[PDB]
RNA sequence: AGAAGACCCUGUUGAGCUUGACUCUAGUUUGACAUUGUGAAAA
RNA sequence: AAGCUCCUUCGACGAGUCGAGUAGUUUGGGAAUGCUGCUCAAAAUGGGAGGUAAAUUUCUUCUAAAGCUAAAUACCGGCCA
RNA sequence: UUGACCUCGGAUCAGGUAGGAAUACCCGCUGAACUUAAGCAUAUCAAUAAGCGGAGGAAAAGAAACCAACAGGGAUUGCCCUAGUAACGGCGAGUGAAGCGGCAACAGCUCAAAUUUGAAAUCUGGCUUCGGCCCGAGUUGUAAUUUGUAGAGGAAGCUUU
């Protein structure tokens, strides 16, 4: 902090103190056993039809018609994004 | 109604201001007896009796 | 139906307010009653006080942030510090907050000393009178003079921080190179142009100087 | 009170105060501030220019508090420091002391130069300042400390 | 434990083995009848996340609603009032289907109070739910700690005033500033708003 | 005498009825998606 | 059987839900504040929020979709003063 | 042929429970028009009256997927202020909150998600009541530990009932 009312680092200057976050912070980190369970369920259960789509649209090289599609069904671009990586990951382990 | 200003909100200093003066009215000899009080036997207004 | 020089009426009385006039006659016979309340908890509570030990905080906003209150309770950090488990200080009065963090060390350390002060002068009596244990305060210790209220003592003594200061002539401090106003006009410009300096550093020219070699 | 009132000033006169023709009749006119761009706009244009229209953006979440800067002119200064120390700076007592009277303490964030100064040094701490009262700051030989 | 296990597999509701499962189930449950008894819960884990336990005093009920929206039950279109309020058929009941079946349950079984609900299938014209139920008379109830709150008389159909998970939903019982009309009862804010507070020294 | 003219006019007062008045609406018709699954044949 | 200090190792955390579109209603909430119907329909440092829609990159704060809990508060309908 | 299990039934079987009243205040659903706009259709009246369902001495809410942007506050509720303000509105008539701050009161907790697995350690009912016994529930999970403020496994020390 610059001490002063204005600028870009404003603010009283004040000795920060470093402690470990609160634990409740550790959500949305992948467990060892969740990521196990996860993958039997997946083998069991399978692909949604609209992901089975994407994959052939990946497969044929059409990557901005698969985004298109994977964000109409899923709604936004941040989760077709995230979803479209993980399709090509499973493409990829399937092809060795 | 019962919605009716029953109280009134009097300034504190002015109720200061007529406390005192009624204080000092008190001590008016001519203001004891206009007011209807009988006290043609005391001595001096400010009547101070030992505690 | 306005017919003079007034000003525009703002009396939001159209939606049958008659119906819900709440007037407070029992103002007076509330406040007894409260403290005939009060009274009943404090002798339900003696010897120990009516309230509860709670921290010095900052309040949250640039208007407020001059001014210190107290919070809510103790954060898990300065209650460590101080050396109490956190489940044993609400039995002997002190207020626990585990959603209150500390980013700072001074606020983290003037609690942890109120702590310890209130720590010195309690008197925990032994569970069983006949065997004491090691931390129950001892018999002689124990003398009767005791507090009412813990606000009362504990409370905030200085809230805002004094402007009376006096300093000699020789320790005068000195001013600002460029001028005190030119400093806070070179802040302001500094963050309205942050963007713009960062985006032409980095610039397409510079871009192209690094492409260019 | 009502005894003090036309009320009881008009008892045996008919109409009360109000006319025999064009009687007290109920909404003569309307009822609010009906007609403000028909029949009482000879009113509104007269006494309330700007009335209506719509002028500037807005501001969906403002926030007072962050426009919190109560402003303190510097002919007002002195009133801050306590009175037997202000004595003897300003009757002309030099000596090697010298005030600092950090604002926000007092509950003012800007410093204004309005009026004027003893030529007396004095150390102030203050969020803001403008131009003319560090200008008259500096030639009263005095700090201006910027903080936050 | 195999409770993870099916958690994970009920997220996969479009996969084939969860698809095959639904259709045949919505099936059944159509032949069967609109309220009726379930001998145990069709979804194990989802029962127990919402307060199941295997023992006396728990009952299962699965009931039936229909889809869509709400018609206004007024004579033959006819709204005699003004043209912003001759709306029929577009309308929508401020709570929900999952409601309705956890309110139509609580009728019949008016001897049980209703813990929670939740949805089990569907289809064109039908919304399938299962209502988890507890006897609040059975000595088994009475005794456990963690259940024997329901016992208590403000407890009573608790599903016709809105206090189970889909009714606070309804009502909008969330503390940040989205909900503000809501947080503390939307009735109750208005009225407060709404109250002119006079006080003895004005 | 019986009745705050029933004719006429005014009111930014109504109501009954009509229609290619203004704004809508029940109903109905058409299209899309869901309910909705399993094969074959060509293009 | 309970705590306290310690660091290595881990650290399960709620799905037709979140979210998106559309329709109706509601709100001070304005490219949509809440609710509901229908269609689509998630993820694990993920998700939500950060009062202007969107793409890119950071930051802050919490941990939804299970539940209980007294006081300050309302009310003269019932009973008594 | 017999014995299980699953699902669905009968019984004036043993033991229980619900309805109705009341509804001033409370929790929901549903839901107008008169009226204002000097007409009127959005608006307003009003998220009100009428109607329907459900409790208590209070009810509801309630221990952050909060507020903020600060040197950060820290469950809920209520009063004063914010504030007739930001904002909404044939941007007309009109409507209209929230953060912060002072105060009244103050209180925190329970589950799902882990194998007791060297021992279902759990519970209703009947008999006996004299310790217990016998059916049944339950392994498609009842006891004990854990709830994110954490926790679990460590090995030293102190300490608690
Ligand atoms: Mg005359
Ligand atoms: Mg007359
Ligand atoms: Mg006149
Ligand atoms: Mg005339
Ligand atoms: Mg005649
Ligand atoms: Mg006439
Ligand atoms: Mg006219
Ligand atoms: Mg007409
Ligand atoms: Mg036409
Ligand atoms: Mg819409
Ligand atoms: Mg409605
Ligand atoms: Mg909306
Ligand atoms: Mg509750
Ligand atoms: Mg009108
Ligand atoms: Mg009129
Ligand atoms: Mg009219
Ligand atoms: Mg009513
Ligand atoms: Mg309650
Ligand atoms: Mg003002
Ligand atoms: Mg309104």
């Amino acid at each position: 902090k610059t001490g002063l009312a204005v600028g870009l680092k404003k603010g009283h200057k004040t000795t920060a103190r470093v402690s470990k976050p609160r634990v409740s912070r550790t959500k949305g980190h992948l467990s060892k056993r969740t990521a196990f369970v996860r993958s039997i369920v997946q083998e069991v259960a399978g692909l949604a039809p609209y992901e089975r789509r994407v994959i052939e649209l990946l497969r044929n090289s059409k990557d901005k018609r698969a985004r298109k599609l994977a964000k109409k069904r899923l709604g936004t671009f941040g989760r077709a994004k995230a979803k479209v990586e993980d399709l090509q990951r499973v493409i990829a382990e399937a092809r060795r | 109604k019962i919605w009716r200003k029953w109280h009134v909100k009097v300034n504190q200093g002015q109720k200061r201001f007529a406390t005192a003066s009624a204080l000092a009215a008190s001590a008016a000899a001519p203001l004891l007896m206009a007011r209807g009080h009988q006290v043609s036997t005391v001595p001096e207004v400010p009547l101070v009796v030992d505690s | 139906a306005i017919k003079h020089n007034q000003q525009i009426p703002n009396n939001h009385f159209r939606k049958d307010w008659q119906r819900r006039v709440r007037c407070h006659f029992d103002q007076a016979g509330k406040k007894a009653s409260r403290r005939v309340a009060r009274q009943a908890k404090a002798a339900a509570l003696a010897p120990r006080p009516v309230d509860k030990l709670r921290p010095i905080v900052r309040c949250p906003t640039i208007k407020y942030n001059r001014r210190t209150r107290l919070g809510r309770g103790f954060s898990l950090a300065e209650l460590k510090a101080a050396g109490i488990p956190k489940l044993v200080a609400p039995t002997i009065g002190i207020s626990v907050d585990p959603r209150r963090a500390n980013l700072s060390e001074e606020s983290l350390a003037a609690n942890v000393e109120r702590l310890k002060a209130y720590q010195a002068r309690l008197v925990v009596f032994p569970r069983k009178s006949n065997k004491p244990k090691k931390a129950d305060t001892p018999k002689d210790q124990q003398t009767g003079e005791f507090v009412k209220s813990v606000e009362a003592v504990f409370g905030v003594e200085r809230p805002i921080a004094s402007g009376f200061k006096e300093i000699p002539k020789s320790e005068l401090p000195s001013n600002i190179e460029g001028g005190a106003f030119r400093a806070l006009r070179k802040a302001r410009s500094d963050a309205k142009l942050i963007g713009v300096r960062e985006k032409r550093a980095k610039d397409k020219a510079a871009a192209e100087a690094e492409k260019s070699k | 009170p009502t005894r003090f009132s036309k009320t009881r000033k008009h008892r045996g006169h008919v109409s009360a105060g109000k006319g025999r023709v064009g009687k007290h009749r109920k909404h003569p006119g309307g009822r609010g501030m009906a007609g403000g761009q028909h029949h009482h706009r000879t009113n509104l244009d007269k006494y309330h220019p700007g009335y209506f229209g719509k002028v500037g953006m807005r501001h969906f979440h403002l926030l007072r508090n962050h426009q919190w800067a109560p402003i303190l002119n510097i002919e007002k200064l002195w009133t801050l420091v306590p009175a037997e120390a202000r004595e003897k700076y300003v009757s002309g007592a030099a000596t090697e002391t010298a005030p600092v009277i950090d604002l926000l303490s007092h509950g003012y964030a800007k410093l204004l130069g309005k009026g004027r100064l003893p030529q007396v040094p004095i150390v102030v701490r203050a969020r803001y300042v403008s131009a003319e009262a560090e200008r008259k700051i500096k030639e009263a030989g005095g700090v201006i400390e910027l903080v936050a | 434990g195999a409770l993870k296990y099916l958690e994970e597999l009920q997220k996969k509701k479009q996969s084939d083995v969860v698809r095959f499962l639904l259709r045949v189930r919505c099936w059944e449950l159509r032949q069967l009848n609109v309220i009726h008894r379930a001998s145990r819960p069709s979804r194990p884990d989802k029962a127990r996340r919402l307060g199941y336990k295997a023992k006396q005093g728990y009952v299962i009920y699965r009931a039936r609603v229909r889809r869509g929206g709400r018609k206004k039950p007024v004579p033959k279109g006819a709204t005699y009032g003004k043209p912003t309020n001759q709306g029929v058929n577009q309308l929508k009941y401020q709570r929900s289907l999952k409601s309705t079946a956890e309110e139509r349950v609580g009728r019949r079984c008016a001897n049980l109070r209703v813990l929670n609900s939740y949805w089990i299938n569907q289809d064109s014209t039908y919304k399938y739910f299962e209502v988890i139920l507890v006897d609040p008379q059975h000595k088994a109830i009475r005794r456990d700690p963690r259940i024997n709150w329901i016992v208590n008389p403000v407890h009573k159909h608790r599903e016709s005033r809105g206090l189970t998970s889909t009714g606070k939903r309804s009502r909008g019982l969330n503390k940040g500033h989205r909900y503000n009309k809501t947080r503390a009862g939307r009735r109750k804010t208005w009225k407060r708003h709404n109250t002119l507070s006079l006080w003895r020294y004005r």
